[PDB]
Protein backbone atom coordinates (compact mmCIF):
# COMPACT_ATOMS: atom_id res chain seq x y z
CA UNK A 1 0.00 0.00 0.00
CA UNK A 2 0.93 3.49 0.61
CA UNK A 3 1.93 6.04 3.43
CA UNK A 4 0.66 9.55 4.47
CA UNK A 5 3.61 11.81 5.38
CA UNK A 6 2.30 14.80 7.91
CA UNK A 7 4.69 17.51 9.12
CA UNK A 8 5.33 17.05 13.43
CA UNK A 9 3.83 20.44 14.06
CA UNK A 10 2.62 24.03 12.54
CA UNK A 11 2.25 27.34 14.50
CA UNK A 12 1.12 30.81 13.34
CA UNK A 13 -0.47 33.73 15.27
CA UNK A 14 -4.54 34.47 15.69
CA UNK A 15 -5.89 35.86 12.24
CA UNK A 16 -2.83 34.28 10.04
CA UNK A 17 -2.83 31.01 7.84
CA UNK A 18 -1.77 27.87 8.11
CA UNK A 19 -1.08 24.79 5.50
CA UNK A 20 -0.58 21.19 6.29
CA UNK A 21 0.80 18.78 3.80
CA UNK A 22 -0.07 15.21 3.37
CA UNK A 23 2.44 13.37 1.10
CA UNK A 24 1.51 10.06 -0.65
CA UNK A 25 4.67 7.97 -0.98
CA UNK A 26 3.74 6.03 -3.62
CA UNK A 27 0.81 5.99 -5.94
CA UNK A 28 -1.01 8.94 -7.22
CA UNK A 29 -2.67 11.55 -4.22
CA UNK A 30 -5.20 12.11 -6.83
CA UNK A 31 -6.16 8.69 -7.65
CA UNK A 32 -8.00 8.51 -3.88
CA UNK A 33 -10.18 10.59 -2.04
CA UNK A 34 -7.99 12.78 1.08
CA UNK A 35 -10.01 13.63 3.75
CA UNK A 36 -8.82 15.67 6.56
CA UNK A 37 -9.59 15.36 10.84
CA UNK A 38 -9.93 17.40 13.71
CA UNK A 39 -8.94 16.44 17.12
CA UNK A 40 -8.84 18.99 19.83
CA UNK A 41 -7.31 17.44 23.04
CA UNK A 42 -9.15 15.08 24.88
CA UNK A 43 -11.78 14.90 21.66
CA UNK A 44 -12.92 12.81 19.49
CA UNK A 45 -12.43 13.59 16.02
CA UNK A 46 -14.26 15.78 13.92
CA UNK A 47 -13.96 15.64 9.95
CA UNK A 48 -12.98 19.13 8.08
CA UNK A 49 -12.41 18.20 4.76
CA UNK A 50 -13.84 15.19 2.65
CA UNK A 51 -13.20 14.04 -1.49
CA UNK A 52 -10.44 16.06 -1.59
CA UNK A 53 -11.78 19.81 -0.79
CA UNK A 54 -15.01 19.46 0.62
CA UNK A 55 -16.49 21.03 3.54
CA UNK A 56 -18.88 19.06 6.24
CA UNK A 57 -21.47 20.84 7.86
CA UNK A 58 -20.30 23.05 10.25
CA UNK A 59 -16.77 23.92 9.31
CA UNK A 60 -16.34 27.25 8.12
CA UNK A 61 -14.60 28.23 4.31
CA UNK A 62 -11.18 29.18 6.59
CA UNK A 63 -10.63 25.52 5.99
CA UNK A 64 -10.00 24.42 2.21
CA UNK A 65 -8.44 21.37 0.99
CA UNK A 66 -6.31 20.95 -2.28
CA UNK A 67 -4.51 18.35 -3.86
CA UNK A 68 -1.09 18.23 -5.44
CA UNK A 69 -0.42 15.88 -8.23
CA UNK A 70 3.03 16.77 -9.01
CA UNK A 71 4.69 16.61 -5.52
CA UNK A 72 1.87 13.34 -4.31
CA UNK A 73 0.81 15.79 -1.89
CA UNK A 74 -2.58 17.26 -0.68
CA UNK A 75 -2.88 20.04 1.83
CA UNK A 76 -5.04 21.41 4.64
CA UNK A 77 -5.15 24.84 4.39
CA UNK A 78 -6.51 26.97 7.42
CA UNK A 79 -6.75 31.23 7.35
CA UNK A 80 -8.45 33.60 9.76
CA UNK A 81 -6.64 31.20 12.53
CA UNK A 82 -9.03 31.04 15.96
CA UNK A 83 -8.28 29.89 19.18
CA UNK A 84 -10.30 26.70 18.88
CA UNK A 85 -8.14 25.95 15.90
CA UNK A 86 -5.52 24.72 18.08
CA UNK A 87 -5.52 20.74 17.48
CA UNK A 88 -4.07 17.99 16.03
CA UNK A 89 -4.98 17.27 11.82
CA UNK A 90 -5.05 14.08 10.31
CA UNK A 91 -5.19 13.35 6.53
CA UNK A 92 -6.74 9.85 5.70
CA UNK A 93 -7.08 7.91 2.11
CA UNK A 94 -8.66 4.97 1.19
CA UNK A 95 -7.48 2.28 -1.18
CA UNK A 96 -9.48 -1.30 -1.85
CA UNK A 97 -9.49 -2.78 1.59
CA UNK A 98 -6.93 -0.67 3.40
CA UNK A 99 -7.74 2.65 5.48
CA UNK A 100 -4.61 4.74 5.77
CA UNK A 101 -3.87 8.26 8.07
CA UNK A 102 -1.59 10.49 7.80
CA UNK A 103 0.92 10.83 11.48
CA UNK A 104 -1.04 13.99 12.21
CA UNK A 105 -0.06 17.52 12.94
CA UNK A 106 -0.24 19.53 15.84
CA UNK A 107 -1.52 23.50 14.95
CA UNK A 108 -0.29 25.73 17.72
CA UNK A 109 -2.27 29.25 17.27
CA UNK A 110 0.73 30.96 19.25
CA UNK A 111 -0.57 32.77 22.60
CA UNK A 112 3.52 33.56 23.73
CA UNK A 113 6.66 34.03 22.41
CA UNK A 114 8.19 30.98 20.97
CA UNK A 115 10.28 29.52 23.73
CA UNK A 116 13.27 27.10 23.90
CA UNK A 117 13.39 24.22 26.14
CA UNK A 118 15.43 23.90 29.34
CA UNK A 119 17.17 20.33 29.31
CA UNK A 120 18.99 18.45 32.40
CA UNK A 121 20.48 15.33 32.07
CA UNK A 122 21.32 12.97 34.93
CA UNK A 123 23.47 10.11 34.75
CA UNK A 124 22.83 7.11 36.70
CA UNK A 125 23.76 7.13 40.20
CA UNK A 126 25.72 5.12 42.41
CA UNK A 127 22.75 3.60 44.23
CA UNK A 128 20.89 2.38 40.88
CA UNK A 129 24.19 0.53 39.70
CA UNK A 130 25.00 -1.34 42.75
CA UNK A 131 21.39 -2.39 42.22
CA UNK A 132 22.82 -3.71 39.15
CA UNK A 133 20.99 -1.21 36.85
CA UNK A 134 21.32 1.92 34.90
CA UNK A 135 18.64 4.56 33.88
CA UNK A 136 20.00 8.19 32.41
CA UNK A 137 16.62 11.03 33.09
CA UNK A 138 16.36 14.00 30.70
CA UNK A 139 14.39 16.37 31.76
CA UNK A 140 12.91 18.72 29.46
CA UNK A 141 10.51 21.88 30.58
CA UNK A 142 9.48 25.27 29.33
CA UNK A 143 9.26 25.46 25.44
CA UNK A 144 6.76 26.74 23.70
CA UNK A 145 4.85 25.48 21.58
CA UNK A 146 4.55 22.06 22.65
CA UNK A 147 5.93 19.98 20.67
CA UNK A 148 9.74 18.46 20.84
CA UNK A 149 11.81 15.33 19.23
CA UNK A 150 13.93 13.65 21.05
CA UNK A 151 17.41 11.57 20.38
CA UNK A 152 19.98 10.00 22.28
CA UNK A 153 23.81 8.91 21.19
CA UNK A 154 26.09 6.53 22.68
CA UNK A 155 29.17 8.92 22.35
CA UNK A 156 28.35 10.12 18.75
CA UNK A 157 26.59 6.93 17.86
CA UNK A 158 22.47 6.31 17.70
CA UNK A 159 21.08 5.10 20.38
CA UNK A 160 17.92 3.69 19.39
CA UNK A 161 16.59 1.13 21.94
CA UNK A 162 15.78 1.47 25.76
CA UNK A 163 14.45 4.74 25.02
CA UNK A 164 11.24 5.51 26.94
CA UNK A 165 9.65 9.02 25.93
CA UNK A 166 6.76 11.11 27.28
CA UNK A 167 4.71 13.40 25.42
CA UNK A 168 5.00 16.80 26.46
CA UNK A 169 2.31 18.12 28.96
CA UNK A 170 0.70 21.56 29.78
CA UNK A 171 2.72 23.87 32.59
CA UNK A 172 0.89 26.03 35.01
CA UNK A 173 3.05 28.58 32.89
CA UNK A 174 1.05 27.22 29.93
CA UNK A 175 4.59 26.38 28.28
CA UNK A 176 5.35 22.03 28.40
CA UNK A 177 7.54 20.04 29.94
CA UNK A 178 8.24 16.45 29.00
CA UNK A 179 10.86 13.32 29.96
CA UNK A 180 12.95 10.58 28.22
CA UNK A 181 14.62 7.83 30.03
CA UNK A 182 17.42 5.53 28.29
CA UNK A 183 17.90 2.59 30.23
CA UNK A 184 21.26 1.09 30.40
CA UNK A 185 23.22 -1.86 31.54
CA UNK A 186 26.27 -0.76 34.18
CA UNK A 187 28.64 -1.81 31.57
CA UNK A 188 27.80 -0.31 28.43
CA UNK A 189 26.95 3.10 30.65
CA UNK A 190 30.58 2.03 32.05
CA UNK A 191 31.83 1.24 28.71
CA UNK A 192 31.50 4.04 26.49
CA UNK A 193 33.30 8.03 26.83
CA UNK A 194 29.41 9.33 27.31
CA UNK A 195 25.82 9.49 26.57
CA UNK A 196 24.25 12.34 24.96
CA UNK A 197 19.97 13.68 25.27
CA UNK A 198 19.71 15.27 21.98
CA UNK A 199 16.25 17.42 22.48
CA UNK A 200 14.99 19.43 19.56
CA UNK A 201 12.03 22.07 19.35
CA UNK A 202 11.10 23.88 16.04
CA UNK A 203 14.18 22.89 14.41
CA UNK A 204 16.73 24.25 17.26
CA UNK A 205 18.77 21.51 18.87
CA UNK A 206 19.70 21.32 22.45
CA UNK A 207 22.48 18.78 24.05
CA UNK A 208 23.46 17.55 27.06
CA UNK A 209 26.13 15.12 27.85
CA UNK A 210 27.34 13.08 30.88
CA UNK A 211 30.44 10.75 31.36
CA UNK A 212 31.06 7.89 33.55
CA UNK A 213 33.30 9.83 35.47
CA UNK A 214 33.87 10.25 39.64
CA UNK A 215 34.69 13.83 39.13
CA UNK B 1 -23.64 -21.54 -16.78
CA UNK B 2 -23.19 -17.87 -17.67
CA UNK B 3 -24.13 -14.68 -14.97
CA UNK B 4 -26.36 -12.33 -16.38
CA UNK B 5 -24.26 -9.55 -15.37
CA UNK B 6 -21.30 -7.09 -15.65
CA UNK B 7 -17.59 -8.04 -15.27
CA UNK B 8 -15.42 -5.43 -14.04
CA UNK B 9 -12.91 -6.72 -13.02
CA UNK B 10 -9.50 -6.98 -15.66
CA UNK B 11 -9.22 -10.55 -13.88
CA UNK B 12 -9.02 -13.03 -16.54
CA UNK B 13 -11.59 -15.15 -14.33
CA UNK B 14 -12.60 -18.94 -15.40
CA UNK B 15 -14.89 -19.74 -12.50
CA UNK B 16 -17.22 -17.05 -13.40
CA UNK B 17 -18.13 -16.03 -17.25
CA UNK B 18 -20.40 -12.50 -17.55
CA UNK B 19 -22.63 -11.51 -20.42
CA UNK B 20 -20.99 -7.87 -20.11
CA UNK B 21 -17.80 -6.69 -19.14
CA UNK B 22 -16.84 -2.86 -18.84
CA UNK B 23 -13.40 -2.59 -17.22
CA UNK B 24 -14.04 0.11 -14.46
CA UNK B 25 -10.05 1.38 -14.41
CA UNK B 26 -10.95 3.45 -18.10
CA UNK B 27 -13.90 5.90 -16.52
CA UNK B 28 -13.18 9.42 -15.31
CA UNK B 29 -12.59 10.47 -11.35
CA UNK B 30 -16.28 11.13 -9.76
CA UNK B 31 -18.19 10.47 -12.67
CA UNK B 32 -19.57 7.44 -14.24
CA UNK B 33 -20.76 4.75 -16.86
CA UNK B 34 -23.87 2.13 -16.78
CA UNK B 35 -23.53 -1.60 -17.84
CA UNK B 36 -26.99 -2.28 -18.08
CA UNK B 37 -27.99 -5.85 -18.37
CA UNK B 38 -32.14 -6.52 -19.77
CA UNK B 39 -33.90 -9.99 -19.26
CA UNK B 40 -37.50 -10.85 -20.79
CA UNK B 41 -38.24 -14.43 -20.60
CA UNK B 42 -41.42 -15.86 -19.50
CA UNK B 43 -40.41 -18.19 -16.48
CA UNK B 44 -36.36 -17.97 -15.86
CA UNK B 45 -33.69 -19.45 -14.77
CA UNK B 46 -30.79 -17.22 -14.79
CA UNK B 47 -27.63 -16.47 -12.47
CA UNK B 48 -27.45 -12.62 -12.17
CA UNK B 49 -24.82 -10.67 -10.41
CA UNK B 50 -21.30 -8.46 -10.73
CA UNK B 51 -17.75 -8.81 -10.12
CA UNK B 52 -16.41 -6.04 -8.90
CA UNK B 53 -12.66 -4.93 -7.88
CA UNK B 54 -13.56 -2.63 -5.77
CA UNK B 55 -16.20 -2.13 -3.25
CA UNK B 56 -19.34 -3.16 -3.94
CA UNK B 57 -22.44 -0.39 -3.16
CA UNK B 58 -24.74 -1.00 -1.50
CA UNK B 59 -24.49 -4.82 -0.71
CA UNK B 60 -25.66 -6.60 -3.31
CA UNK B 61 -27.98 -8.57 -3.78
CA UNK B 62 -29.73 -8.60 -0.71
CA UNK B 63 -29.66 -4.60 -1.08
CA UNK B 64 -30.29 -2.72 -4.25
CA UNK B 65 -30.55 0.99 -5.52
CA UNK B 66 -33.62 2.56 -7.09
CA UNK B 67 -26.80 8.76 -8.94
CA UNK B 68 -29.09 6.49 -7.05
CA UNK B 69 -29.43 6.70 -3.46
CA UNK B 70 -32.60 4.82 -2.37
CA UNK B 71 -31.46 1.69 -1.41
CA UNK B 72 -34.28 -1.32 -1.19
CA UNK B 73 -34.22 -4.61 -0.61
CA UNK B 74 -34.13 -7.08 -3.54
CA UNK B 75 -37.26 -9.21 -2.46
CA UNK B 76 -38.84 -6.27 -1.72
CA UNK B 77 -38.59 -5.09 -5.05
CA UNK B 78 -39.11 -7.90 -7.59
CA UNK B 79 -41.54 -9.27 -5.07
CA UNK B 80 -40.95 -13.49 -5.28
CA UNK B 81 -40.30 -15.76 -2.59
CA UNK B 82 -37.68 -17.78 -3.36
CA UNK B 83 -34.45 -15.96 -4.41
CA UNK B 84 -31.15 -17.60 -3.59
CA UNK B 85 -27.81 -15.47 -2.90
CA UNK B 86 -24.16 -16.41 -3.53
CA UNK B 87 -20.78 -15.22 -3.42
CA UNK B 88 -17.68 -15.51 -4.29
CA UNK B 89 -13.81 -14.27 -3.51
CA UNK B 90 -10.85 -14.28 -6.28
CA UNK B 91 -8.57 -11.96 -3.73
CA UNK B 92 -9.29 -8.52 -4.35
CA UNK B 93 -12.28 -9.46 -6.77
CA UNK B 94 -15.64 -9.36 -5.14
CA UNK B 95 -18.63 -11.67 -6.87
CA UNK B 96 -21.84 -11.32 -5.85
CA UNK B 97 -24.79 -13.55 -7.62
CA UNK B 98 -28.11 -14.05 -7.47
CA UNK B 99 -30.42 -16.61 -8.94
CA UNK B 100 -34.21 -16.33 -9.52
CA UNK B 101 -36.38 -19.06 -11.37
CA UNK B 102 -39.72 -19.02 -12.26
CA UNK B 103 -42.34 -16.27 -12.99
CA UNK B 104 -42.34 -12.26 -11.95
CA UNK B 105 -45.18 -10.42 -11.49
CA UNK B 106 -43.96 -7.04 -12.66
CA UNK B 107 -41.18 -5.84 -14.47
CA UNK B 108 -38.57 -4.08 -12.12
CA UNK B 109 -35.48 -2.41 -12.58
CA UNK B 110 -32.73 -1.83 -9.95
CA UNK B 111 -28.81 -0.69 -10.09
CA UNK B 112 -26.33 -2.28 -8.05
CA UNK B 113 -22.80 0.40 -8.20
CA UNK B 114 -18.80 -1.44 -8.62
CA UNK B 115 -16.49 1.46 -6.80
CA UNK B 116 -12.84 1.46 -7.50
CA UNK B 117 -10.65 4.77 -6.51
CA UNK B 118 -12.55 7.63 -7.61
CA UNK B 119 -14.19 5.81 -10.34
CA UNK B 120 -17.79 4.20 -10.17
CA UNK B 121 -19.03 2.12 -12.85
CA UNK B 122 -23.10 1.17 -12.49
CA UNK B 123 -25.08 -1.51 -13.04
CA UNK B 124 -28.96 -1.67 -13.73
CA UNK B 125 -30.79 -4.52 -14.08
CA UNK B 126 -33.94 -5.16 -16.26
CA UNK B 127 -36.42 -7.69 -15.88
CA UNK B 128 -40.02 -8.19 -17.67
CA UNK C 1 -29.64 13.82 15.12
CA UNK C 2 -27.10 11.39 14.82
CA UNK C 3 -25.43 9.65 17.53
CA UNK C 4 -22.68 6.93 17.93
CA UNK C 5 -22.34 5.76 21.78
CA UNK C 6 -19.77 4.05 23.32
CA UNK C 7 -19.64 1.49 25.81
CA UNK C 8 -17.24 0.31 28.64
CA UNK C 9 -13.84 -0.96 27.84
CA UNK C 10 -11.05 -1.84 30.93
CA UNK C 11 -8.02 -3.40 31.68
CA UNK C 12 -7.44 -6.71 30.71
CA UNK C 13 -4.49 -9.09 31.11
CA UNK C 14 -2.44 -9.92 27.92
CA UNK C 15 -4.12 -12.78 26.09
CA UNK C 16 -7.38 -11.58 27.16
CA UNK C 17 -11.03 -10.33 25.72
CA UNK C 18 -12.99 -7.74 25.59
CA UNK C 19 -16.09 -6.33 24.06
CA UNK C 20 -16.49 -2.98 22.85
CA UNK C 21 -19.92 -1.67 21.60
CA UNK C 22 -21.81 1.17 20.08
CA UNK C 23 -24.93 2.15 19.98
CA UNK C 24 -26.29 3.81 16.59
CA UNK C 25 -29.01 5.97 16.32
CA UNK C 26 -30.26 9.14 13.75
CA UNK C 27 -30.11 7.31 10.63
CA UNK C 28 -31.13 4.58 9.05
CA UNK C 29 -28.74 1.74 10.34
CA UNK C 30 -28.47 -0.60 7.67
CA UNK C 31 -27.73 1.91 5.15
CA UNK C 32 -24.20 3.03 5.96
CA UNK C 33 -20.64 1.11 6.53
CA UNK C 34 -19.39 1.68 9.97
CA UNK C 35 -15.85 1.37 11.37
CA UNK C 36 -13.27 0.95 14.48
CA UNK C 37 -10.20 3.49 15.13
CA UNK C 38 -7.71 3.22 17.21
CA UNK C 39 -5.42 5.45 18.85
CA UNK C 40 -2.56 5.02 21.72
CA UNK C 41 -2.32 7.73 24.00
CA UNK C 42 -0.01 10.28 22.63
CA UNK C 43 0.03 8.77 18.91
CA UNK C 44 -2.35 9.06 16.23
CA UNK C 45 -5.26 8.00 14.28
CA UNK C 46 -4.64 3.46 13.79
CA UNK C 47 -7.82 2.29 11.84
CA UNK C 48 -9.21 -0.77 13.09
CA UNK C 49 -11.63 -2.54 11.28
CA UNK C 50 -14.69 -1.55 9.16
CA UNK C 51 -18.19 -3.51 8.01
CA UNK C 52 -20.67 -2.67 5.23
CA UNK C 53 -23.99 -1.78 5.28
CA UNK C 54 -25.20 -5.64 6.24
CA UNK C 55 -21.89 -7.39 6.50
CA UNK C 56 -21.25 -7.61 2.44
CA UNK C 57 -17.77 -6.70 3.13
CA UNK C 58 -15.12 -6.97 5.94
CA UNK C 59 -11.58 -5.31 6.35
CA UNK C 60 -9.01 -5.87 8.40
CA UNK C 61 -5.48 -4.87 8.88
CA UNK C 62 -2.50 -7.29 9.37
CA UNK C 63 -2.05 -5.32 12.71
CA UNK C 64 -5.36 -7.10 14.15
CA UNK C 65 -6.54 -9.83 11.16
CA UNK C 66 -7.38 -13.25 13.74
CA UNK C 67 -7.45 -11.36 16.93
CA UNK C 68 -10.19 -8.83 16.16
CA UNK C 69 -13.72 -9.33 15.00
CA UNK C 70 -16.01 -6.55 13.65
CA UNK C 71 -20.06 -7.58 13.55
CA UNK C 72 -22.96 -4.96 13.71
CA UNK C 73 -26.62 -6.00 15.07
CA UNK C 74 -29.69 -4.09 13.19
CA UNK C 75 -32.17 -5.06 15.53
CA UNK C 76 -30.28 -3.36 18.02
CA UNK C 77 -28.55 -0.27 15.65
CA UNK C 78 -25.88 -1.45 17.43
CA UNK C 79 -21.60 -2.03 16.35
CA UNK C 80 -19.37 -4.52 18.38
CA UNK C 81 -15.97 -4.93 17.86
CA UNK C 82 -14.86 -8.46 19.42
CA UNK C 83 -11.05 -8.14 20.93
CA UNK C 84 -9.28 -11.39 21.73
CA UNK C 85 -5.52 -12.52 22.03
CA UNK C 86 -4.82 -9.01 23.44
CA UNK C 87 -1.60 -7.64 23.05
CA UNK C 88 -0.34 -4.70 25.37
CA UNK C 89 0.14 -2.76 21.88
CA UNK C 90 -3.91 -2.68 21.76
CA UNK C 91 -3.87 -0.56 24.70
CA UNK C 92 -5.40 2.61 23.17
CA UNK C 93 -9.13 4.73 22.88
CA UNK C 94 -11.43 2.96 20.47
CA UNK C 95 -13.65 4.78 18.45
CA UNK C 96 -16.66 4.07 16.63
CA UNK C 97 -17.30 5.89 13.44
CA UNK C 98 -20.19 5.82 10.51
CA UNK C 99 -18.41 6.35 7.07
CA UNK C 100 -19.57 7.28 3.51
CA UNK C 101 -18.21 4.43 1.36
CA UNK C 102 -18.88 6.58 -1.45
CA UNK C 103 -16.60 9.39 -0.88
CA UNK C 104 -14.04 7.59 1.43
CA UNK C 105 -14.63 9.52 4.87
CA UNK C 106 -15.70 9.03 8.79
CA UNK C 107 -18.45 11.43 9.21
CA UNK C 108 -19.39 10.96 12.14
CA UNK C 109 -17.36 9.74 15.25
CA UNK C 110 -18.30 8.30 18.78
CA UNK C 111 -16.82 9.34 22.23
CA UNK C 112 -14.59 6.80 22.65
CA UNK C 113 -13.44 4.15 24.76
CA UNK C 114 -9.90 3.69 26.69
CA UNK C 115 -8.66 -0.46 26.43
CA UNK C 116 -5.73 -0.90 28.61
CA UNK C 117 -3.70 -4.40 27.94
CA UNK C 118 -1.64 -4.57 31.28
CA UNK C 119 -0.13 -7.11 33.19
CA UNK C 120 1.40 -5.12 35.99
CA UNK C 121 0.17 -5.55 39.78
CA UNK C 122 0.39 -2.92 42.12
CA UNK C 123 4.20 -2.40 43.31
CA UNK C 124 6.09 0.67 44.91
CA UNK C 125 8.60 2.38 43.42
CA UNK C 126 12.58 2.05 43.85
CA UNK C 127 13.73 5.85 44.76
CA UNK C 128 17.30 7.14 43.82
CA UNK C 129 19.30 10.15 44.56
CA UNK C 130 20.00 12.36 41.21
CA UNK C 131 22.81 13.87 42.53
CA UNK C 132 24.01 17.74 41.63
CA UNK C 133 26.95 18.38 39.51
CA UNK C 134 25.41 29.99 40.34
CA UNK C 135 22.41 27.53 40.43
CA UNK C 136 22.66 23.39 40.28
CA UNK C 137 19.74 21.30 39.50
CA UNK C 138 19.09 17.85 42.09
CA UNK C 139 16.32 15.50 41.93
CA UNK C 140 15.33 11.84 42.83
CA UNK C 141 14.28 9.10 40.06
CA UNK C 142 11.39 7.23 40.68
CA UNK C 143 11.36 4.26 39.11
CA UNK C 144 9.34 1.14 38.39
CA UNK C 145 6.03 1.77 40.44
CA UNK C 146 2.24 0.50 39.63
CA UNK C 147 -0.34 1.98 39.97
CA UNK C 148 -0.43 6.18 39.25
CA UNK C 149 -0.01 8.30 41.09
CA UNK C 150 3.31 9.03 43.33
CA UNK C 151 3.67 12.08 45.04
CA UNK C 152 6.58 13.84 45.80
CA UNK C 153 8.03 16.33 48.26
CA UNK C 154 11.01 17.78 49.27
CA UNK C 155 11.87 18.58 52.84
CA UNK C 156 8.54 17.59 54.26
CA UNK C 157 6.93 20.40 52.47
CA UNK C 158 9.50 23.31 53.59
CA UNK C 159 10.77 23.48 50.13
CA UNK C 160 8.60 24.02 47.41
CA UNK C 161 10.30 26.84 45.63
CA UNK C 162 12.19 25.80 42.56
CA UNK C 163 10.51 22.22 42.77
CA UNK C 164 9.27 20.26 39.08
CA UNK C 165 7.55 17.09 39.78
CA UNK C 166 7.48 15.78 35.90
CA UNK C 167 4.43 13.22 34.51
CA UNK C 168 5.60 9.86 34.04
CA UNK C 169 6.31 7.58 31.57
CA UNK C 170 4.62 4.24 31.18
CA UNK C 171 7.19 1.65 30.22
CA UNK C 172 6.70 -1.18 27.50
CA UNK C 173 6.75 -3.16 31.10
CA UNK C 174 3.49 -1.66 32.12
CA UNK C 175 5.24 -0.31 35.46
CA UNK C 176 5.76 3.96 35.36
CA UNK C 177 8.75 5.95 36.28
CA UNK C 178 8.49 9.70 36.86
CA UNK C 179 11.38 12.21 38.36
CA UNK C 180 11.17 15.23 40.46
CA UNK C 181 13.92 18.04 40.27
CA UNK C 182 14.48 20.83 42.65
CA UNK C 183 16.67 24.03 41.31
CA UNK C 184 18.57 25.44 44.62
CA UNK C 185 21.22 28.38 45.14
CA UNK C 186 24.89 26.14 44.64
CA UNK C 187 26.12 28.22 48.11
CA UNK C 188 23.86 26.08 50.03
CA UNK C 189 25.07 22.84 48.17
CA UNK C 190 26.83 22.55 51.62
CA UNK C 191 25.18 23.52 53.98
CA UNK C 192 21.80 22.84 53.32
CA UNK C 193 20.14 19.29 53.23
CA UNK C 194 17.52 18.10 50.08
CA UNK C 195 15.46 14.89 51.39
CA UNK C 196 12.88 13.98 48.83
CA UNK C 197 9.68 12.25 50.25
CA UNK C 198 8.07 9.92 47.87
CA UNK C 199 4.57 8.82 48.42
CA UNK C 200 2.52 5.49 46.27
CA UNK C 201 -0.20 4.77 48.56
CA UNK C 202 -1.72 1.86 46.58
CA UNK C 203 1.57 0.24 48.05
CA UNK C 204 1.83 1.69 51.87
CA UNK C 205 4.89 3.15 50.14
CA UNK C 206 6.69 6.48 52.10
CA UNK C 207 10.77 7.09 51.36
CA UNK C 208 12.63 9.83 52.38
CA UNK C 209 16.09 10.24 50.09
CA UNK C 210 18.67 12.58 50.79
CA UNK C 211 20.12 14.21 47.75
CA UNK C 212 23.69 14.76 48.45
CA UNK C 213 26.38 16.80 46.26
CA UNK C 214 28.93 14.23 44.91
CA UNK C 215 31.63 13.05 46.69
CA UNK C 216 34.18 14.53 44.25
Amino acid sequence: NFMLTQPHSVSESPGKTVTISCTRSTGNIGSNYVSWYQQRPGSSPTTVIYRDDQRPSGVPDRFSGSIDRSSNSASLTISGLKTEDEADYYCHSYSTGMYIFGGGTKLTVLGQPKAAPSVTLFPPSSEELQANKATLVCLISDFYPGAVTVAWKADSSPVKAGVETTTPSKQSNNKYAASSYLSLTPEQWKSHRSYSCQVTHEGSTVEKTVAPTEC
Amino acid sequence: KVIHGCNFSSNVSSKHTFTDSLDISLVDDSAHISCNVHLSEPKYNHLVGLNCPGDIIPDCFFQVYQEPSNIVYLDSQINIGDIEYYEDAEGDDKIKLFGIVGSIPKTTSFTCICKKDKKSAYMTVTID
Amino acid sequence: EVQLVQSGGGLVQPGGSLRLSCAASGFTFNNYWMSWVRQAPGKGLEWVSSISNIGGTIYYPDSVKGRFTISRDNSKNTLYLQMNSLRAEDTAVYYCTRDLRMSDYFDYWGQGTMVTVSSASTKGPSVFPLAPSGTAALGCLVKDYFPEPVTVSWNSGALTSGVHTFPAVLQSSGLYSLSSVVTVPSSSLGTQTYICNVNHKPSNTKVDKKVEPKSC
